[PDB]
RNA sequence: GACAAUGGUAGGAGAGCGUUCUAAGGGCGUUGAAGCAUGAUCGUAAGGACAUGUGGAGCGCUUAGAAGUGAGAAUGCCGGUG
RNA sequence: UAACUUGGGAGUCAGAACAUGGGUGAUAAGGUCCGUGUUCGAAAGGGAAACAGCCCAGACCACCAGCUAAGGUCCCAAAAU
RNA sequence: ACCGAUAGUGAACCAGUACCGUGAGGGAAAGGUGAAAAGCACCCCGGAAGGGGAGUGAAAUAGAACCUGAAACCGUGUGCUUACAAGUAGUCAGAGCCCGUUAAUGGGUGAUGGCGUGCCUUUUGUAGAAUGAACCGGCGAGUUACGAUUUGAUGCAAGGUU
């Protein structure tokens, strides 16, 4: 049995977050949480927090045990970009992508 | 200078082979049961090799 | 009445896609480069439809000179003396012969010499 | 045994119960063909022809009259907008060999 | 006659022929005004005469 | 209708041969044995399949050379280095290394592929009498 | 078209140095938002023939229909006030066809009035016959009086 | 049935495919239109069907008529994304 | 087996190598300019290692059939150690 | 037998606006929930954003630039395959492995062998180290009027035609 949770556009740019993401995928949830809490990047507390969502509704809407629990899938999907622009010499600009990240994980307990 | 030819996916996967980050060296907290980063004080409990920082 | 560019366009790249399926990396997937490929794909089975002939009998023509040799009779002495014998079996039959039973090539071999 | 046969402009090892696909014959499915030249004969007793072995025959039964698979020649010579497109099924007569003489 | 199988009279419409639409047609690129000079050009040529 | 044989690793049989040298042409010897290893005396040749045999060539160093060949005949190679040529004649490299004199011979008349290549790996050269592969059961062949 | 689409005076960027394709204006036709180049243009699609030809062709409608077995030649229209319902029952006991041309001498106003709302049936006059109602009917409804003027004129 | 021809740039000639719209006839569609996606389908080519999924309201076919009727390139224009 | 006449529609007016008859140049040039022929241009296929212009030869389509041309037949690499 | 949101007005929308310029002046982008707002009570993780249930609804995979939702491009998983090899990336030949279709002398992959220097333009001649294109999509070029000439068609004919 599986439960979902998503973190639709974050700010944070999909590269980075999929540096984290690929950490834990795969890993049992207590390990995962450990990985995030320890591991120092950016994304890290939000993708934190939309594991801990989707044990909370494993444990609510399915009444799943959260200790046998593993990251079934972990992945970063395109968000809409913020288009700016930085000012750069001789009245010139060059444009900058703020992107963001749709994060979704999955968790099972196998059954 | 600049990019004669643009950059296939093959290459640019390619050369991103090396890019990425390693799990943390962390162990679980003797006294609490918490994960921490080894030679660490625990954030969880406060305690670092048996006793209260 | 104003005839917009409608559906017709992407149908008939999407052809071309599709019969650049398999190719490598932008090959297969933007429909310029596909284009030229299936159009390189097109002339390049044009020749080896031909080639293949040639490719063949070359095949053919080896194996028939190893089992001639095996009978201590070269090739070119084989096929003249077959030829002088009346025998019209191509080369890819003798050569099948050879490979499926050695008796019946001894006899033919036996038939070249002879008209010899 | 088996034996060499020649149609379509080409040679053909059979044996017997063996299916042979060849030039479109003229005849039906379901028919019986006999192809009368027969260059050889190989097996217990071998007999060479020169060119045909007098008498032999093979016969076989018409499964299909079918059309090959498509084949799109297309050519074209470069920088000189010059290109052609052609399809083209090659028709085919399936047989199954019955009998060997 | 009906509305809905009407027929010209054979041979007497022609379907206009159409320039600048591809290599097939043999009037595709150039349009069959060949390769530059006055005369490949739009509006070019010389006064008749 | 297509009924051309194909060898294939599940039929292909090599052969162990051994070859003598001594009394013997360098190039003559070189081309027959080349034909071995690429098993164009096969029946079943089938070209994208190594059909050939392993050769053992055993006295390598009585190999022998017409005209002036042992001094006039000069192999060359380049280390990718600037003036970086060097060379050794036919005689001196049969004197000091007369397997890779052997070898070079051989393994130029195999063409230059992936398949090329592995046929010239079953070519096994020796400049004594001696060889170490009793254990292949080898057969003596007869050139030409 | 180019000069027709509003602004595009001014010349967008120098002809020279700025790495871009040269332009003249921002509504050329290569350009979204551009003029566009021909394109329809308003005017007449009428053309004429001979005469001759004209009444040859209204014959040759007239003659298919006779050909076809779809006259019909009545008596007279008596009809004082408009009413559909008479007219339709006119129509299903003379047993014609969905598409019926009926053919009067001159405006005959109840007439027309009465077979104006029923789908298929057109009214018409002698001198009003055409081509295209002739030939859409599938049978035709003439008055002897309107017969004899037609024949007539033609 | 025979046997003759069939490389091709500029260019001439011919026969066709497909697109939008109109007329007439004849049809389809919430028991699912167009569009989109996939498929191992058919035609000598341009191209034409069929099945399933998505979609949710319009669309084929026949004959004829008329054109803003077909893009891969213009340091093309606009958008999106590398 | 063409030819000519009349009418509708063109494109073309930068040519190249090779061989050969000549001028020019220096019996120089992958030079230049005329005559003659072929090929390329607008011609794929085989040979000449690769190689528009050389040698053979003009591809309607299909075949895992046969004979030849130039050129070849020890191995690469088909065919004479 | 006019357009249908890159079209049609520059402007379907709070447009001569935003924005640019000292000024004259230049001058955009931007339409679509659903039949009905019935526009998600309530619970759960979270500071929020966002999400998972529950419910409304025919449909929420119609939840707010909310009909459809192509391509480029970016991810996750996987059947086959790849670390001795020299690649205009295919084509022809071909084992092994994995599947099973509009059922057709099937589909996916590809050890290994032969052959093979993109396309367009412009050129005597271009793999050319000449030109052009980052990619994908849309848009983007012999038309119309009036005369002339020729051919086809049709009517009438020493007449034909307004
Ligand atoms: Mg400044
Ligand atoms: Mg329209
Ligand atoms: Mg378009
Ligand atoms: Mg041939
Ligand atoms: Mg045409
Ligand atoms: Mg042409
Ligand atoms: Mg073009
Ligand atoms: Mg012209
Ligand atoms: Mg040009
Ligand atoms: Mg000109
Ligand atoms: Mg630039
Ligand atoms: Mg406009
Ligand atoms: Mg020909
Ligand atoms: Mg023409
Ligand atoms: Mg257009
Ligand atoms: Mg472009
Ligand atoms: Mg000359
Ligand atoms: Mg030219
Ligand atoms: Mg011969
Ligand atoms: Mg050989
Ligand atoms: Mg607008
Ligand atoms: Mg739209
Ligand atoms: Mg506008
Ligand atoms: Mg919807
Ligand atoms: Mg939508
Ligand atoms: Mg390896
Ligand atoms: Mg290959
Ligand atoms: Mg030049
Ligand atoms: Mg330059
Ligand atoms: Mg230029
Ligand atoms: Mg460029
Ligand atoms: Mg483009
Ligand atoms: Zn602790």
């Amino acid at each position: 049995m599986e439960a979902k949770a998503v973190a639709r556009t974050i700010r944070i740019a999909p590269r980075k977050v999929r540096l984290v993401l690929d950490l834990i995928r795969g890993k049992n949830a207590a390990e995962a949480i450990a990985i995030l809490k320890l591991t120092n990047k950016a994304s890290s507390p939000v993708i934190e927090k939309v594991l801990m969502s989707a044990l909370a509704n494993a444990e609510h809407n399915y009444d799943m045990n959260t200790d046998e629990l593993v990251v079934k899938e972990a992945y970063a999907n395109e968000g809409p970009t913020l288009k700016r622009f930085r000012p750069r010499a001789q009245g010139r600009a060059s444009a900058i992508n703020k992107r963001t990240s749709h994060i979704t994980i999955v968790v099972s307990d196998g059954k | 200078a600049v990019p004669k030819r643009r950059t296939s996916k093959t290459r640019k996967n390619k050369r991103r082979t090396h890019f990425k980050i390693s799990v943390p060296g962390m162990t679980e907290c003797p006294n609490c049961g918490e994960y921490k980063l080894s030679h660490r004080v625990c954030k969880n409990c406060g305690s670092y090799n048996g006793e209260e920082v | 009445p104003r005839v917009k560019g409608g559906t017709v366009t992407r149908a008939r790249r999407k052809k071309t896609i599709k019969l650049a399926k398999g190719y490598f990396g932008s090959k297969h997937t933007l429909y310029k480069v596909a284009k030229q490929q299936v159009m390189k794909s097109g002339q390049y089975a044009f020749r080896d439809r031909r080639q293949r002939k040639r490719d063949f009998r070359k095949l053919w023509i080896t194996r028939i000179n190893a089992a001639a040799r095996q009978h201590e009779m070269s090739y070119s002495r084989l096929m003249n003396g077959l030829k002088k014998a009346g025998i019209d079996i191509n080369r890819k039959m003798l050569s099948e012969i050879a490979i499926s039973d050695e008796k019946a090539f001894a006899q033919l071999v036996t038939k070249a010499k002879d008209a010899l | 045994m088996f034996a060499i046969i020649e149609t379509g402009g080409k040679q053909i090892k059979v044996e017997e119960g063996q299916e042979i696909f060849v030039e479109k014959l003229d005849v039906n499915e379901g028919d019986t063909f006999t192809f009368d030249k027969v260059l050889f004969v190989g097996g217990d007793s071998v007999k060479v022809g020169a060119p045909t072995v007098e008498g032999a025959t093979v016969t076989a039964t018409v499964n299909k009259q079918g059309r090959g698979k498509k084949i799109t020649v297309f050519t074209y010579k470069r920088r000189k907008n010059s290109k052609r497109k052609k399809g083209h099924r090659q028709p085919y007569t399936k047989l199954t060999i019955d009998k060997i003489n | 006659m009906k509305l809905h199988e009407l027929k010209p009279a054979e041979g007497s419409r022609k379907e206009r022929n159409r320039v600048g639409r591809g290599v097939a047609t043999g009037n595709g690129k150039t349009s069959g005004r060949g390769h530059k000079g006055q005369k490949a050009r739009s509006g070019g040529g010389v006064r008749p005469g | 209708m297509r009924q051309t044989f194909m060898a294939n690793e599940s039929n292909i049989e090599r052969k162990w041969y051994v070859i003598d040298a001594e009394g013997q042409t360098l190039g003559r010897l070189s081309s027959e044995v080349a034909s071995i290893l690429r098993g164009k005396n096969k029946v079943t040749y089938t070209p994208h399949v190594d059909t050939g045999d392993y050769v053992i060539v055993i006295n390598a160093s009585k190999i022998e050379f017409t005209g002036n060949k042992e001094t006039d005949k000069v192999y060359y190679r380049h280390s990718n280095h600037p003036g970086g040529i060097k060379s050794i004649t036919a005689g001196e490299l049969r004197r000091t290394n007369p397997e890779r004199l052997i070898e070079n011979s051989i393994k130029g008349m195999l063409p230059s592929t992936r398949l090329g290549e592995k046929q010239g790996k079953k070519l096994f050269v020796y400049g004594g009498a001696e060889h170490p592969h009793a254990a292949q059961q080898p057969e003596n062949y007869e050139l030409r | 078209n180019r000069s027709a689409v509003s602004g595009g005076g001014r010349k967008p960027w120098k002809q020279k140095g700025t790495g871009r394709a040269r332009q003249g204006t921002i509504r050329a036709p290569q350009w979204r938002g551009g003029g566009i180049v021909f394109g329809p243009t308003p005017r007449s699609y009428a053309y004429k023939m001979p005469k001759k030809m004209r009444r040859l062709a209204l014959r040759s409608a007239l003659s298919f229909k006779a050909q076809e077995n779809g006259l019909t030649v009545v008596d007279a229209f008596n009809f004082e006030a408009p009413k559909t319902k008479e007219f339709k029952n006119v129509l299903s006991t003379l047993e014609q066809p969905k598409k019926v041309l009926v053919v009067t001498e001159n405006e005959d106003v109840n007439v027309e009035l009465s077979a104006r709302n029923i789908p298929g049936v057109q009214v018409t006059t002698a001198q009003g016959l055409n081509v295209l109602d002739i030939t859409n009917a599938d049978s035709l409804v003439i008055t002897e009086a309107a017969a004899k003027k037609v024949e007539e004129v033609l």
